[PDB]
């Protein structure tokens, strides 16, 4: 899950947005979902990516 | 007390407080042997049109028998250079007699004082005169912080205060569409609190404000180098700067060094008609400059009254004395003939557009003596005291005065009403002015591109006309001022 | 000695001040009765000691303050004749930015005096703050008036 | 002949003395400052040609620029002396508002 930005409100206040099919975050505080490398999709919890 | 002065014997006697000189000679001093006083430097001809203006309105007051009636006003004026201890010592002049009987016989009382310039001075100097509430009417001291009743008792102010100013500059921000901007304040009592209101409004409008770096006259080469590397790394072309021209002037030097361009500049009301700045070989840097400017006011007679300056005929002014010998440099260095032209020699003194804070030193003399005429024209069992007793005009005292113009509401030439509020302020819109390049001449033209409107609502106060602002002074087309590009549909 | 009450107020530490200086202000300003003050020890509000030292420096009598830590008090241009035996508050900012990064804070108000102690701090402490990518959720300024 | 210690207020209910000694550290340099200028050696001075000021006739700007030149040494065996902004810098002690269980 990556952080959404919400309008009028300071960086630190974000929301969390899941991160879609095929990109995936791993840390906590992610301000980006990153796409599996080729080869590669993205498990069901979105936490790593799966050949 | 201090010399140079200029003073005139009368009734009462209004204390004076203008910046003849810009500044005092930068010499630390090492205690090695007893410190001399120190010595004002960068002559200040707009000052001295200012102090002219409160020469001339005492006068106009001293001739006119509808306001205080065989009742003459005179002055004792001093010059600060723009510094707080000749404030000061002008001060305990002022506070003399006062002191003495607070503390502890030809000497004057000061029933009000007509300043200062700077609002750090002004807060020294009422600092000492709230000792003995005389009233201080200021005409350029427009702090948030001398609004302060419980700390300054004695102060008034015929000019704005500064809060509505960082909102106008908040609002102009907000109107060009600009959400990256850097801020610039100068390290004393006015930069500061202004750009702190700055601040407030930008978060309250959603604007990203990149840095906040504080200037100084005084400041070394190590910090003026390091803002202006600020400034460079930073992508804000938009900087608002809250200042004074004596205290922005080594920083727009050393911008101008470096050739830094492309920067919009949000001028204060203290900068945005200063001649320090507003040079023509600065205009590749603060060229197309959007400051604010106060009210013009109208002064009829007071071009003449300026141009009947001379340093043997007018013996009452101290200060005709350097003016001449810095308007033609001469000395009374080639000889001072004395029959030289004023409308010769091109200065802020005479070349003026309008009367803005000389205006607002009138109004100064004008509201003193409108309180004096108050204390005088009242009847018996209506004053504003004990009991509704009357204060005496002959035997007239300064907290008198001080009560007088607190509740004092009296008509300009202009017909304006001017009044108190109970801050001790005066409201007043503003003009908003572009810097422009003189085709005719090399001279930085102010160009009224717009007005605030202090007495409208939120949201329609601001006023500005796009098509007469030259952005950098050559450019019709609206700045880029965001940190990051629009994202664009999808 | 010569010591007097302040009550954490300009006024009463200029009437005690213009004590101080009095035969300096007559000698500048034109009894051997009133004493010759060689230095003050005062004062501690930050305002008060800032008021104090114009009028003491002006003389070049030094005020060396025990409770006045204001950082507008380091400016030796303005107040020649001042100095401290306490700590500038430059570092308590710090020491503050320092805490709330110690304990992975990250959303914080902030409320200062309405005066020169708190002005400079909390404005130190804001600077800090956007340094460590702290947020300021408000900014308050009070006073006891 | 009532007894102070009687009444807890501040003045005696103290833990710790750190403004107090500031006061004490404030009274002492300026004693110091004075004792430099009263044992000042006559070619040793700080003044115009190594000039010494006059203790018995001693102004207030010579105090300051001897307080500006000061490094004496408290009762606790610490340095003091001021910086070129009249500083003195020191530690800060990180305390937290408990309840007395008593
Ligand atoms: C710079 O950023 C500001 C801040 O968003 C942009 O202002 C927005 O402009 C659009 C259309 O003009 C409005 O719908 C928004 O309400 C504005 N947001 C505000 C005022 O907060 C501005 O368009 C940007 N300018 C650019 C990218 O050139
Ligand atoms: C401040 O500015 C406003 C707008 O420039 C002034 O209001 C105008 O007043 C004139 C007459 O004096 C009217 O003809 C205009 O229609 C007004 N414009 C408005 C209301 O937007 C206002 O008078 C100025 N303040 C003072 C004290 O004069
Ligand atoms: C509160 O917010 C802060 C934001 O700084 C969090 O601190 C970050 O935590 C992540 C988690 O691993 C680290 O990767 C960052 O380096 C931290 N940044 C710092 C310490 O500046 C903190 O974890 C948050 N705490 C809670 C309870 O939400
Ligand atoms: O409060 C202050 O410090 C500014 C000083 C100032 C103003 N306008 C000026 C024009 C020339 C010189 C100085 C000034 C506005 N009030
Ligand atoms: O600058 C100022 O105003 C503060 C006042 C102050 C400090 N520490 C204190 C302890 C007790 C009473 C007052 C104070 C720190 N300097
Ligand atoms: C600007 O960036 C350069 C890049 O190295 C840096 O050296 C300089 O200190 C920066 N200027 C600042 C931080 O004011
Ligand atoms: C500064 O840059 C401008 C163009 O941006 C140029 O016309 C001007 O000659 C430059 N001046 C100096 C002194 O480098
Ligand atoms: C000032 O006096 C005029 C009358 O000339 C009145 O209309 C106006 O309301 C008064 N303003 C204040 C603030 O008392
Ligand atoms: C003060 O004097 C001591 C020697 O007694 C010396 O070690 C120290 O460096 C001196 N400090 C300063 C700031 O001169
Ligand atoms: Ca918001
Ligand atoms: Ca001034
Ligand atoms: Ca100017
Ligand atoms: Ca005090």
């Amino acid at each position: 899950t990556r952080k959404g930005i919400i309008e009028g409100e300071p960086t630190c206040c974000f929301e969390c947005v899941e991160c879609p099919d095929g990109e995936y975050s791993d840390e906590t505080d992610a301000s980006a979902c990153n796409k599996c490398p080729d080869d590669f999709w993205s498990n069901e919890n979105h936490t790593s990516c799966i050949a | 007390g201090p010399d140079q002065r200029a003073q005139k014997k009368g009734d009462i006697i209004l204390g004076g407080l203008f910046p003849i000189h810009f500044g005092v000679a930068a010499k630390d001093q090492d205690l090695k042997s007893r410190p001399e006083s120190v010595e004002c430097i960068r002559y200040n001809f707009r000052g001295f049109r200012w102090l002219q203006a409160m020469i001339f309105a005492i006068e106009e007051i001293n001739s006119s028998p509808a306001l205080l009636p065989n009742l003459t006003l005179g002055y004792r004026i001093f010059d600060t250079c723009n510094t707080v201890s000749k404030a000061l010592e002008a001060t305990l002049s002022f506070v003399a007699q006062n002191k003495i009987d607070s503390l502890n016989e030809h000497i004057p009382s000061t029933i009000a004082v007509v300043g200062a310039t700077g609002s750090g001075v002004s807060t020294a100097v009422a600092n000492l005169l709230g000792l003995f509430y005389i009233p201080q009417v200021s005409y350029a001291s427009s702090s948030r912080l001398l609004s302060n009743k419980n700390q300054f008792k004695s102060f008034l102010r015929t000019i704005p205060n500064d809060e509505h100013q960082a909102t106008a500059m908040a609002d102009i921000i907000e109107y060009f569409r600009w959400n990256w901007v850097g801020t610039i304040a100068a390290d004393d009592d006015y930069g500061r609190p202004g750009i702190e209101k700055f601040r407030e409004e930008a978060e309250e409008r959603d604007i990203c404000i990149d840095f906040s770096e504080l200037i100084s006259q005084y400041s070394d080469e190590e910090e003026i180098q390091h803002v202006v590397e600020v400034i460079q790394n930073s992508t804000a072309k938009v900087i608002v700067v809250f200042s004074s021209g004596p205290d922005l002037e080594p920083l727009i030097k050393e911008i101008v060094r470096r050739n830094i361009t492309g920067k919009i500049w949000l001028a204060s009301e203290a900068w945005a008609s200063s001649s320090l700045i507003a040079m023509p070989q600065y205009f590749h840097v603060v060229g197309g400059t959007i400051g604010f400017a106060l009210k013009a006011g109208q002064i009829p007679g007071f071009r003449e009254f300026l141009k009947k300056v001379h340093p043997r005929k007018s013996v009452h002014n101290g200060f005709a004395k350097e003016f001449w010998e810095e308007t033609f440099n001469c000395h009374l260095r080639p000889l001072c003939t004395g029959d030289e032209n004023i409308s010769s020699v091109e200065t802020p003194y005479i070349d003026y557009t309008h009367l803005r804070i000389s205006y607002n030193v009138y109004l100064a003399v004008y509201s003193i003596a409108h309180a004096l005429q108050d204390i005088y024209t009242c009847l018996p069992g209506r004053g504003l005291f004990t009991n509704g007793s009357c204060a005496d005009i002959k035997k007239v005292e300064a907290w008198q005065v001080l009560k007088h113009l607190r509740h004092l509401n009296f008509t300009n030439n202009m017909g304006e009403q001017v009044t108190f509020d109970e801050c001790g302020d005066l409201v007043g819109n503003y003009s908003i002015i572009n810097w422009h390049l003189s085709p005719e001449d090399g001279s930085i033209v102010f160009k009224e591109v717009g007005y605030y409107n202090v007495y409208a609502k939120k949201g329609e106060r601001l006023f500005i006309n796009e098509e007469k602002i030259l952005w950098s002074g050559f450019s019709r087309e609206v700045p880029f001022s965001n940190c990051s590009r629009d994202c664009l549909a999808g | 000695y010569r010591i007097f009450d302040t009550c954490n107020t300009v006024s009463k530490a200029l009437e005690a001040t213009l004590s101080f200086v009095a035969q300096n202000k007559i000698d500048s300003l034109n009894s051997e009765h009133i004493p010759s003050t060689i230095a003050v020890v005062g004062a501690t509000g930050s305002g008060v000691s800032t008021a104090v030292a114009n009028l003491l420096g002006l003389f070049y009598i030094p005020q060396v303050s025990y409770a006045s830590s204001s950082r507008l008090l380091s400016n030796k241009n303005q107040f020649k004749s001042f100095l401290r035996t306490i700590p500038n508050d430059e570092h308590q900012a710090t020491a503050m930015a320092d805490i709330i990064e110690y304990f992975r804070w990250n959303w914080v108000g902030t409320i200062a005096a309405d005066d020169d102690y708190g002005r400079p701090g909390i404005e130190k402490f804001r600077e800090e703050a956007e340094e460590r990518d702290i947020c300021i959720d408000f900014s308050e300024l009070i006073s006891q008036y």
